Parts: structure tokens; C-alpha cells; sequence
């Protein structure tokens, strides 16, 4: 979609803060908005790329404001609505249970050692994204390619700031899980996935450094050829 | 920045608190979240994945030429060959500075970040203010805000990671460390000269 | 720029807020905010190009969650201390002080008729933009044209959504004040003013009505000739 | 749309309140602002300058062709003839809604209104989400918050006014209404017939 999310090329945002050091966790709510991720990606809350599409229809100020796991949480909320799995009515009264009542206790539970098996599983052996396909690339290197113009409404890949722009091919990756179907329930669908190269003249008009270039990655539907 | 509109920090803290313990008993309920599977992913990225992982690998290809072409050749696999590797890792691939070019990666869309060699993203990579601009302003943003001044002349390549391939930079091994032991080397290894937004360590 | 502000195509802004009636100010200190644009202008804080490049420097977030006339406090604040016409901590302070005495009187003043009438002329004979200029309009009706791909940092009038893209000339309005250098203190410089008409699919990609355009104004220097 | 970091609406008038009569002393003692001079600015603007006085060209354009025509070729000099104009409306150019043609007018910059015919702007006309989305999906907007159908058939034309060319649309004259004086005929116009966002009213 084209939200503010989208920020590659924006002006404006702000100088970076960047204390000398900082804690990975910074509350214990962290802690548990990170574990959240495994524990609805495993109860079919979400996939990756539909993950990231929940963030992406965020409020726009809160997003930019906001505190990054937040955004996790919004995605969570977002999706458990969607699917079923998350009643709003019951989560707005216990969050008022839990503002005057932060130290009561959460639910009794048993622990699962299937839940650790699979963390454990997840971090170390990965959770990959290629695939194997039918089809043979469509591109190669050194191949001059345009982006497409189309601006959808649903999840993809498709930065503002290289839409209908040109570049060159670099390296063609394999074919992967396609975001613009993954990230809108609609299946891996994969396509071949290939970096291409961006001048930063050809992004930024004269403002652009006649001597630096941005690599980005394309699925195989968001290039036609311009030059073999 | 300034925003009239924003409540204070701990006004947020308390209403993020409340709504996450909320949340957090509903997924308990459901028998898909547990006390103990919180802990295994915090101590996991607070204590075992972390930019350790990836100055090794580092050390190697500046001591291992052979390695070295491995890990440029491939870099998910080269990795493996030291057992490190695994989520949002799974496709990693290394760009090695040289003389004549500088690399340097970002998220733009959104925090993606190769995880098993870095563990998890400091916030300023993840926030808009660096994702905004280094793809615009490479040269100027170096040097500003991390006073790295890449000389007019040299190329600087933004590596925007839109998909699930992860870039990592091989930075140039630093000058007055000829016959050093890999542990050594190591410490010249920070995380922001595997972004690119630093060299190693000088001295 | 390439700030917030420029939201032509953006997504996830959400839906409109549109009350069945408002009125036109619906505070004090919105007559005070709407007052305060003609005093610093006649006062030399700025004018109307430079006006709009202040409100397009404010914090994103704040910019687009706070009332409308608020922006306008923020870009009169801007130039007050870019002119050394506004000391910050004396207007710190002060706030302050309004804070604890929300009723305590204003500065005793003398009232000026030339205010008011300046207030009348601008109001009743506007302040035009037009201008003349040595040089022919270099293009005309039907002309086909390319909307340049320069992504100045300072003030102009780019929106990021036609930038790079391919319309054709509709009307040629005379030449005006130019934004690029009126907004950045570089003078009116006046450069011929065109419509442009761009296709939805031009825009959009296959997501465009292609029964639909968007009418765009460009001065001279946007577009650079394609088909005459 | 909700916002956790948002303060509420009453704390957030008391800020801006206090900053704004803060201001506000300061620029009276540089001698550049008066009560009188704001008074002026708000009676102007909430009684004397309005959507009236564009109702009065419209129904002169309906009712006189020869009016209409030189209000299509120059629309400030059209306007002058009524003793209408002025400030930021000083470039004014009349689009004419046809049969074949939907006009719909925004800026999506900043807040660019013809002022002399149509007044201050309403809120949602410089707000966000207007401005957004009319020049990406014009006509699911019309219908979607204007429950306003434009055929699939019909062009719109969506009037970006990026400078200081002032677009005013000439709504098509009701059916129902030949023979009205020109006073029963501008009761069927609105601010939002000559926006572009509604027709005017029927009946």
C-alpha cells in the first residue's frame, strides 16, 4: 500500500537518536510483545508477510512515535480480529483490569515443552522463504529493467521512491514467497527474486550523488525488460 | 522532536504496559503463549544471538581467503560452516568493502536485519529518521551522525533489504594488524561495521 | 521537500472526520492564529512561499494530528527565530506564565488604522502572484511534457506522485512568483505557469481509472519537453 | 483514528491556548499586532467573505450564457464584474461540469482555496485524508463519503492546485429549476457543488 511506513526518500523526519548504549529489552513488555511473534505465527495468527502488513495499517502518527514493539501489538490485534481468534469487547475490559490492577496475576497455565521445541527450532534452523518453481528466470544480469508503476492497495514490496524507475539487474536469488499474495492471505504464489541497481541519479534528479547507487530487491513481476 | 500532542514518556509506558498484560492473558488462555516460552526468546536474543556471531565470521575471511570467497560466493552457507545461521538469516549475503567502495544497509519498508549474525536491531536502525535518509544522503549521513567521512571520490552502494535476502557488510580489515589471532581481530568487529554506517575499529 | 506533507497518493491516512456543520473558528486563539498571518507578513516575517515552507518543517506527527491553525503558529514561530524577530526563551517563558494565568491581561497597546486598512486592501484587492517576464513561454497547449525528477531539500512544489511522469500541457497562465527560490528566501525569479493533465493510469499504474486525469499546475522549469 | 500517545482534546487546547496568547503578547509589543486588527480578520471571514458570494456567480452563469462564457475564458476578471474577489482568489479559473465531465478540486500540498467565493475551508478539505486519496480514488471517494455516484462512464477530472491558480467548479444547473430567479436558483448551491464533491441540491 502507500503509507507512511514508506519513508525512503522522505525529509523532515528528524536527526537519528542513537544513545551509547542501550538494553536489547527495554521493559519487560518487550519481552513479551517479541515472544508473541512465534507463539500466533505457530496459531495460524499470521504469516511474515502478513505480519508486516498489519503494521502497515497503523495509524500513521502513532507508527511514527510509537515504540517499535508496539507496532508488533497492533499487528497481533490486528489480525486476531481478523481471524476470530480475538474478541475486542474482552481485551478493552482487561486492559482496564490491568491499568488498575497491574500487579494481579496473569492466567493460570500449564507449560508446553512443544512451545520451546519450536522456539528452539525456529531461531536455529530458520524459517525460510525459497522455493522452488516451474518456471525459469525471466531476467539475468545486466539485464536493464524498469519498475512498475502499479500503486496496490494490499501488502508488497513496492518502495515509492523506485516505482517506474530503471535499473540493471544484478544477481537473480531463486524464486521466493511473493509478498503482494503472502502478505493479502492470498499464498506463497513464488516468484523469482532478483537485486537490481539504482542509481542515485536516476532516484533523486541532480540532488542525487553522481556516485552512489541503491541496490534493491525485486520480485520478478515488479521488473520488465528494458535492455538484454 | 517535539509534538505538543504526545503525553509523557511514562503516561505511555503505563497504557502500553496494561494493554500488553491484556493481550498477554488472552494468548495464555488460548494455551498458545506461556511464561516459560517468553524467557526462552528473551534469553535466546539477550544472551546467545548477538554481533559476536558475526565478528567471527568476519576474522575468518580476513584470516581465510578461501573462506572469504565461501562467504561471498554464499553467505547462509559459508556461515554454516561455523554453526551460526538460522531465523531472519536464512539468505545472507556479504558485500565486502574495498578501496574502491563502501557499503552500507538499511530497511527502508520496514526492520528487517540479519538476525543470526546481529541478533536483533538497535532502535536507531529500525526508526525513521535512518531509514529515511540513507538511501537519499549516504555521503552526508556518514559523516554527520557517524562522523564517517567517505571521501567525495569513492563509491557509496545502499543495499535496501526488501526482501528476504540479508545484506551484511564484510568491512575492511584495519591496517596494523598484520599476524593477529582471530580474537584479536575480533574486537576491532563492532556491529555498525557490519551495517556499514562504520569502519572497524582504528588502531 | 520530501516531508509528510506531501500526501497525494498516500494510504492508511484513514477516513474523513466531516461534522454536518462547524464553525469557522472554533476557539479564540484560532481568530488569533488566522489574524497573526497578515501582521507577519506586512512585519517581513515572510511571505506566502516562504509561509508554506515553514508549516512543511514541522514534526510529522504533530503536523498531521493538530489542529489546522496550530501550523500556522509553528511557521510564524519558525521565522520569528529565523529573522531574530521572536527570542525563544522570552517566549518560553512567557507560555509559561500564561499556563499559571490563563486570564491575565495581553500588553497594553495603541491601536493603528493602518492595519485595518491594510487588513481591507489585502483582503478586497488580494495580493498577486502574476508577474511579467522578458522571456516567451516556452511551451503551449498539447505540448507533451515530462514532470522533472529533482528532489530539491528546500521549498518548491513537487509532489512526489507526479514527479518523473508524462502529461500534456493544457493552459499556459502567464508567469508567476516561483516557489523554489520565493520559499527560500531567493527571491520571486518568476518562471511561466502551466496545467498539466496526467492520466490515472499514468499515476497510478493498472489501479488508476482509465476514465479519470488529475490536473496539475507547473511552472516552466517542472517540465521538459516530449511530443509537440 | 486512535492514537496511544495522543493527549486528550482538553489538554491539548490549554497548551496550544496558552502558546498562542503567548505569541500573540509578544508580537503586540513589537507593535505589529492589535485586538482591532484581529477583530477585522474574524468579522471578515465569519460574516462577510463566504460560499454566498460564489452562489451569486453560479446562478449569473446559469442564467446568462454570455456571463458564463467569459467566466469559463478568465475567471477573476468574471468574478469582478459581481464585485467579487481579492485575496487568494486573485487567479481564478471556473471548470464546468458537463453531462460528459466531473470536476473535483484539492490540494493535496498544503490548503489552496479560493477564498473570495468560497470562504475559509472547511476542516476535512485541508485534512489528510481528503487530500490522499481524491486524486488516487476519486470516484470511490464521491460515493464512498459523499454518497456521490459518478458512472463508471463519466471522466472526473481531479484539479490539483499547486499554485496560485484557484479552480472553482461550475456545478451543472438542477433539473426542475427553468424559469427561477437567480435567488431560488443559489439555494441549490453549495460549498460542495463548487468543490466538486457533491452536485448541487436537487429538487
Amino acid at each position: 500500500m502507500n503509507g507512511v511506513y514508506d519513508v525512503g526518500g522522505t525529509d523532515g523526519l528528524g536527526p537519528i537518536n542513537r544513545p551509547a548504549d542501550e538494553p536489547v529489552f527495554r521493559a519487560e513488555w518487550e519481552k513479551v510483545a517479541f515472544a508473541m511473534f512465534p507463539a500466533t505465527f505457530r496459531a495460524g495468527f499470521m504469516g511474515l508477510d502478513e505480519f508486516r502488513f498489519g503494521i502497515e495499517q497503523m495509524n500513521p502518527a502513532e507508527y511514527l512515535e510509537s515504540p517499535y514493539y508496539w507496532h508488533w501489538i497492533r499487528t497481533y490485534i490486528h489480525h486476531g480480529v481478523r481471524t476470530g481468534k480475538i474478541d475486542l469487547e474482552e481485551l478493552e475490559r482487561r486492559t482496564q483490569y490491568y491499568r488498575e490492577n497491574p500487579d494481579a496475576p496473569l492466567p493460570e497455565h500449564e507449560q508446553k515443552p512443544e512451545l520451546i521445541e519450536f522456539v528452539n527450532q525456529a531461531v536455529y534452523g530458520g524459517l525460510p522463504a525459497s522455493r522452488e518453481v516451474d518456471r525459469p528466470p525471466k531476467f539475468k544480469e545486466g539485464d536493464v529493467v524498469r519498475f512498475s508503476t502499479a500503486s496496490p492497495k494490499g501488502h508488497a514490496r513496492r518502495a515509492r521512491y523506485v516505482r517506474g524507475k530503471t535499473g540493471t539487474v544484478v544477481k537473480h536469488h531463486g524464486a521466493y514467497i511473493y509478498p503482494d499474495t503472502a502478505g493479502n492471505g492470498l499464498g506463497e504464489c513464488p516468484e523469482h527474486l532478483y537485486t537490481v541497481r539504482f542509481t542515485a541519479q536516476e532516484l533523486w534528479g541532480p540532488e542525487g550523488d553522481p556516485n552512489s547507487s541503491v541496490y534493491y530487491d525485486c520480485w520478478e513481476p515488479y521488473i520488465e525488460l528494458v535492455d538484454t | 522532536t517535539e509534538n505538543i500532542l504526545r503525553k509523557s514518556d511514562e503516561e505511555i509506558q503505563k497504557e502500553i504496559t496494561a494493554r500488553v498484560k491484556a493481550l498477554e492473558s488472552m494468548l495464555i488462555e488460548q494455551g498458545i503463549l506461556t511464561t516459560s516460552m517468553i524467557d526462552r526468546m528473551a534469553e535466546i536474543y539477550e544472551n546467545e544471538v548477538g554481533p559476536h556471531l558475526g565478528a567471527k565470521v568476519v576474522v575468518k575471511a580476513w584470516t581465510d581467503p578461501e573462506f572469504k570467497k565461501r562467504l561471498l560466493a554464499d553467505g547462509t552457507e559459508a556461515c554454516k560452516e561455523l554453526g551460526i545461521g538460522g531465523l531472519q538469516g536464512e539468505d545472507m549475503m556479504w558485500v565486502e568493502n574495498t578501496d574502491e567502495v563502501h557499503h552500507v544497509v538499511v530497511c527502508t519498508l520496514c526492520t528487517c536485519y540479519p538476525w543470526p549474525v546481529l541478533g536483533l536491531p538497535p532502535n536507531w536502525f529500525k526508526e525513521p529518521q535512518y531509514r529515511s535518509r540513507v538511501v537519499r544522503e549516504p555521503r552526508q549521513l556518514l559523516k554527520e551522525e557517524f562522523g564517517f567521512e567517505v571521501p567525495p571520490s569513492k563509491e557509496i552502494k545502499v543495499w535496501d533489504s526488501s526482501s528476504e535476502m540479508r545484506f551484511v557488510v564484510l568491512p575492511q580489515r584495519p591496517a596494523g594488524t598484520d599476524g593477529w589471532s582471530e580474537e584479536e581481530l575480533a574486537t576491532l568487529v563492532t556491529r555498525e561495521s557490519m551495517i556499514g554506517v562504520e569502519p572497524a575499529k582504528a588502531v
